[PDB]
DNA sequence: CGTTTTATTTTTTTTTTTAAA
């Protein structure tokens, strides 16, 4: 790897750009609610584990999976079709046009004697890859109720007559999830509008929310600049500037010999307000949070300490869940 | 199938065609050819064959398939004669008939951010008059080369796309897409696809997002092109 | 010959081997004056030694081990003529071992000859299938006896000719029956679980063995394999070994002592503080979940499940059983599989593997068509592979409506026979079992039956004797101990609580209890009639439905606990903490 | 300068699929 260019490394981590800059690449026409940039935030800055070398028990994995939910014809496939038309590991579904059970490698007839093999599974071959899919509550309760755990255990007990084992796999996930109707009922707080209960509908973290603006003030926009994108012939190198490989070197980068540790500063805080998360929980159709979401905060602390350059933790990093959070969960009114 | 009697059931022939004309035929073209009919002689087991077996076969010339114009385009210049002489069978109704002819016209089309952009239109009817639906689809379908028709119950859902089959007895199984797979550069004509079915809609609506025919069920994500 | 190189190496293994090997003496003499009995030609040296004394010329023998093993097979016999009272009737296993040294994808055509070590699990195998491998014949005319070797692949029973010319597809049939021939076995294995890549799968490997090494084979061990890579002569790939290593000399918390046996339980000088101190109970509450916290009822009740139940001397009549049929529940979110999967690590046959996937032909074989050996092998299973063992299982909630059909012979037939288009014998479970089902949107709400908050399957509720639930509340200072306990869960620094008790002490005093057999004469015994006669009026309010299916947890629990106590002659107390938390069993 | 060639059918378990007041 290139020792040549370290100078923009470190220029990049400590300008507070981050949040923005590179996110403002990934999309590269669209503003679609921007704040979703910033949910791209999330994604990168690559993603450390706590792994457990000191006492080996409980295998803590460090998984991430996030949905893109649905009632209105959003980019909830083209940025799904925008990182597999760029990550490798590519590959796109949904419900009703395949079945839950393709990690099967089915031998419907072989050139064999009946010596039966399922010799590999479909689904899972995304190796810390993606599957893309698309219009979740489609299918039957079989299906999407089957994966109740791989989620965040990543095991496949394959307990059949045939040859058997424990495997595994681990990837992430995401998904465009619908709703039993086309628009969100108003009046209605949101743990009633999807079928699943208040443990399962208010499982993760959060589940983002994808609105119109009721007013023709947002709408113009982004016609107005890519109506012309036939009729603009030209793209503009901007300030944000288009990287065309600049970007996709650092990021490479991002993980080899510093090692974000969390020692006892930015840890208290949910530690404290653990008050504020659950004690809203007195109340049914308002939700608090359950015990594997504070899982998912301390993995969400891993990624911001090494670039802005303390590899130990800073105590601002839990406000990005709050200003992730709490844009629909102290969305409890009632 | 136009000819076949009422007490008769269509059977095919093969074709052998080798050499330069290879590659000169698509599947469910209606084509036209000149050969030869010529048997074969299968020889090889003394008990199986030895009996005269004679299992015939085709051999080939060519496929046939039922600017140069410009001069009298040029003697030509209007807009709206097209639904003047487009489908004459109804009087009125030319809305109907020019929002079609615009899916006859396309040409809208980009590819920015890498991605393609969806250039074709698809319409939706509701209505019991008399309309004679089953009119313009059958012009449409005759005229629009490269056309299909589906029905609300003929095709479920992985007929009109590709599906899967059983046999022990020729090997393993594939997708062998159906019309609405192989429709593309054109249209397939569902009729009534209120009354098909709820789920019907699924399959269908992943092809709204045009060319993308995902399958999880011969071990894979293929596409299709749809 | 150029492997006369391999025969010096015999040499070389000739002289070390009858010479002083190891200990002032011999190594290799107490398996050879064992062999005597059926001529059984089996014997195991190290590999260590051609280093002892070799001087490392392994790689003067580890490559040409399948060309030069039948001359090492020689050897054997040349060392049991120079002082056994011999005819040269001995025959060929050499079963080396000693090989610091250990793969699947270490292989090649390059691998043939070697002593790699692999270790593998047991599932789709074959029996005992021999094979009369030498004999003897001629061509048409006239010399009846060969002594040879007829057993390479290419073997025919038509020869030429011996003393003279005769004809060359012409045959005799002759002495299959004053001779020496072999026997051996062939199965399926897969790759190990201490070996997991990501991406690819244990793949299949198959194998064949030995007399001596056959039949000796049982579930999920860890055993040290030959690497005798050989081809097929078809081609394909397959393999080929002849050394495996897979309670009465002790387990850990020892140095010798005396027992019953030698060393089965020896070492009561140090068990006993911890055998009779009762308050040693908290260390099996304490400190053996130290980096865990949930209710502390699971914690000082599952004991008994991993322990011994009754084993009592009765009748021909009926059987008379141990242990229990078992569950737990609760809604996610609140810790409730940490335990299952921690018991694979903890105890043995501590199956951890869901029920999500299994089918009801998960439990034993289905089929064959198909000469695979003999048109008739579906006596595999996963279930029996339980020696002495438990198959707890996740995820029994979306499970289908067949797998009762098992479950049915829990607790009182426990036998194995398929309605197919095979055979039905039977089998012994020797297992208890786990149950994983769950809630729709959790909390049982407390207005309906608890029967009822899931509403299951008839007979289930009737022989799962205990249940055992945790369910959620909200009271947050309850949540300030766990995040204040993983303040010690990252920070490396004696993060958990300080133990008292370590696992395998723990683990062999396990033992030490199951051979004591109590004898229950107890007055007590006799007025658990008024324990569970208060019981009853317990029972007679908040009116679940109640019989003597519970008397036996009535009767166990408390007499294996006398077991737990390391001790016969049960004692009285152990009822009335039985008393307690099950008095909780009908309020539960 | 002579004396010989060549065929298999039904049932399982999975994954597909499909039925009635
Ligand atoms: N602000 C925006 N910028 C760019 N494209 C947008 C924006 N808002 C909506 N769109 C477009 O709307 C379309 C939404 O439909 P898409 O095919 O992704 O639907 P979907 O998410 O599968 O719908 P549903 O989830 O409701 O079934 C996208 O193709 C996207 O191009
Ligand atoms: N104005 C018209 N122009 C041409 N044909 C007409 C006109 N009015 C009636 N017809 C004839 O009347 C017939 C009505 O039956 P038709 O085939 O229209 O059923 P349909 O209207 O397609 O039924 P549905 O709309 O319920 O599917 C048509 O075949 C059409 O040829
Ligand atoms: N008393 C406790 N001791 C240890 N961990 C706890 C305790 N209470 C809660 N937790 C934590 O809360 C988390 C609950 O989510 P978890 O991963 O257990 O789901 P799960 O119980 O495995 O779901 P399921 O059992 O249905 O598969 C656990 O990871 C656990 O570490």
């Amino acid at each position: 790897f290139p020792p040549e260019r370290v100078e923009l490394l470190q220029l990049l981590a400590k300008k507070p750009d981050i949040y923005d800059r590179l996110a403002r690449a990934i999309a590269p026409s669209i503003y679609e609610n921007d704040d979703i940039k910033k949910g791209i935030l999330l994604q990168l800055f690559g993603g450390t584990k706590k792994k457990h070398a000191t006492l080996g028990r409980q295998n803590f994995r460090s998984e991430i999976h996030l949905l893109l939910c649905g009632d209105p014809g959003t980019s909830k496939s083209q940025m799904l079709q925008y990182v597999f038309n760029l990550v490798p590991r590519s590959q796109y579904t949904s419900g009703r046009g395949s079945s839950a059970v393709g990690l099967t490698a089915y031998v419907t007839k072989d050139p064999e004697t009946r010596q039966l093999v399922l010799q590999t599974g479909a689904l899972v071959l995304a190796d810390n890859g993606v599957c893309c899919i698309d219009e979740f509550d489609k299918m039957n309760d079989s299906t999407r109720s089957v994966l109740h755990e791989v989620m965040e255990q990543q095991t496949l007990s394959i307990a059949k007559a045939g040859i058997i084992c424990q495997l595994n796999a681990r990837t992430s996930i995401l998904a465009a999830a619908n709703p039993a109707e086309s628009q969100w009922n108003k009046r209605k707080n949101i743990i009633d509008n999807v079928q699943l209960p208040h443990t399962l509908l208010s499982r993760f973290d959060l589940i983002f929310l994808v609105l119109d603006p009721q007013d023709e003030i947002f709408d113009k926009r982004l016609a107005s600049h890519l109506v012309s994108l036939y009729y603009v012939t030209r793209h503009e190198e901007e300030d944000t500037m288009f990287d065309m490989s600049v970007l996709r070197d650092y990021i490479a980068y991002a993980r080899e010999h510093l090692s974000p540790t969390l020692s006892d500063e930015a840890q208290q805080r949910l530690i404290q307000a653990y008050v504020d998360m659950r004690k809203v929980g007195a109340g049914r159709g308002q939700i608090s949070a359950y015990p594997r979401q504070l899982e998912s905060l301390i993995r969400l602390s891993e990624a911001h300490a090494k670039v802005r350059l303390s590899n130990q933790v800073e105590l601002l990093d839990v406000e990005e869940a709050w200003r992730l959070h709490r844009e629909a969960l102290k969305q409890s009114a009632t | 199938s136009d000819q076949v009697p009422v007490g008769h059931i269509p059977r095919s022939m093969t074709i052998m065609c080798r050499g330069e004309v290879t590659r000169m035929a698509q599947p469910g073209d209606h084509i036209v050819v000149s050969g030869v009919f010529l048997p074969l002689m299968r020889t090889g087991f003394a008990q199986m064959i030895q009996g005269l077996l004679s299992e015939t076969f085709l051999q080939a010339h060519r496929i046939i398939c039922i600017p140069e114009e410009l001069e009298e385009l040029a003697q030509d210049d209007f807009y709206e004669r097209l639904a003047t002489s487009l489908a004459p069978e109804i009087y009125g109704h030319l809305d109907v008939k020019k929002a079609l002819l615009l899916l006859l016209v396309g040409g809208v089309d980009k590819r920015p951010d890498g991605m393609k952009i969806r250039g074709n239109i698809n319409i939706c009817l509701m209505g019991d008059p008399g309309v004679a639906k089953s009119q313009l689809l059958g012009y449409i379908s005759r005229l629009a080369v490269r056309s299909q028709y589906t029905t609300g119950r003929g095709s479920s859902g992985v007929g009109l796309t590709a599906a899967v089959m059983k046999d022990p007895l020729t090997g393993e199984m594939t997708l062998e897409g159906g019309a609405l797979v192989l429709a593309d550069q054109g249209v397939c004509c569902i009729d009534e696809f209120d009354k098909m079915a709820d789920q019907d809609r699924t399959a269908i609506h992943e092809v709204m997002e045009q060319q993308t025919i995902s399958i999880a069920k011969a071990g894979i994500m293929t596409t299709l092109n749809a | 010959v150029k492997d006369e190189v391999g025969i010096r190496a015999q040499k070389l293994f000739q002289d070390f081997l009858e010479e002083f090997k190891e200990d002032g003496e011999i190594k290799y003499t107490r398996p050879a004056a064992s062999l005597e009995s059926p001529d059984r030609c089996t014997l195991e040296v190290s590999f260590e030694d051609v280093e002892k004394y070799d001087q490392n010329l392994a790689t003067a023998i580890i490559e040409e081990y399948y060309h030069i093993y039948p001359f090492l097979c020689q050897s054997v016999s040349n060392y049991v003529k120079d002082r056994i009272g011999l005819k040269t009737q001995k025959d060929c296993y050499v079963a080396f071992t000693e090989v610091p040294t250990r793969k699947v994808r270490d292989l090649t055509t390059s691998k043939i000859g070697t002593l790699i070590r692999i270790s593998g699990q047991v599932v789709r195998t074959h029996p005992v299938h021999p094979e009369l491998v030498s004999g003897v014949f001629m061509c048409l005319d006239c010399q009846t006896e060969i002594r040879n070797v007829e057993q390479q692949f290419k073997f025919t029973n038509p020869t030429i000719c011996r003393n003279p010319v005769c004809s060359n597809r012409k045959r005799f049939m002759l002495d299959v029956e004053k001779s020496l021939f072999l026997d051996f076995q062939k199965i399926r294995i897969q790759e190990t679980q201490a070996e997991l890549p990501r991406g690819c799968i244990p793949r299949a490997v198959e194998i064949i063995l030995r007399s001596e090494l056959v039949e000796t084979v049982q579930a999920g061990d860890r055993y040290d394999f030959t690497g005798t890579l050989i081809v097929v002569p078809d081609y394909r790939m397959a393999f080929l070994a002849c050394s495996v290593q897979a309670t009465d000399l002790p387990m850990s918390e020892v140095t010798a002592e005396d027992m019953k046996k030698q060393m089965t339980d020896a070492e009561w000088h140090k068990i006993y503080e911890m055998s009779k101190d009762r308050n040693l109970y908290q260390n099996l509450i304490s400190s053996l979940f130290p980096s865990i916290y949930g209710n502390d009822e699971v914690k000082r009740g599952i004991l008994l499940q991993q322990f011994g139940g009754v084993a009592k001397t009765t009748t021909e009549k009926t059987s008379l059983r141990g242990d229990i049929n078992v569950c737990i529940v609760g809604d996610p979110s609140t810790a409730k599989s940490q335990f299952l999967k921690q018991v694979s690590d903890f105890s043995p046959r501590a199956i951890y593997t869901s029920g999500k996937a299994s089918s009801a032909a998960g439990l034993t074989a289905a089929v064959v068509r198909d000469e695979e050996s003999f048109d008739f092998v579906i006596e595999a299973g996963a279930l029996m592979l339980a020696d002495n063992g438990i198959c707890c299982i996740d995820e029994f909630d979306k499970m289908d409506q067949r797998d009762q059909v098992a479950i049915h012979e829990a607790m009182e037939q426990q036998t194995i026979s398929i309605a197919r288009a095979g055979v039905r014998a039977t089998l012994n479970a020797r297992t208890s079992i786990l149950a994983a089902a769950n809630p729709i949107n959790g909390r049982y709400d407390r207005s309906k039956s608890l029967q009822q908050n899931i509403q299951l399957s008839a007979p289930i509720m009737s022989r799962f004797d205990l249940f055992f639930i945790l369910v959620d509340e909200c009271n947050e200072v309850v949540d300030y101990a766990i995040a204040r306990k993983i303040v010690d869960l990252h920070s490396n620094i004696e993060e958990s609580v300080e133990r008292a008790y370590t696992r395998e002490e723990v683990l062999r005093y396990v033992t030490f209890a199951r051979q004591f057999k109590p004898v229950i004469s107890q007055e007590a015994g006799h007025m658990l009639v008024e324990n569970y006669g208060h019981l009853r009026q317990r029972d007679t309010g908040t009116s679940w439905r109640i019989t003597v299916r519970q008397l036996e947890s009535m009767i166990r629990l408390s007499e294996a606990m006398a077991k737990l106590e390391c001790s016969n002659r049960v004692l009285e107390r152990h009822v009335k903490e039985a008393f307690r938390l099950l008095n909780k069993s009908i309020i539960r």
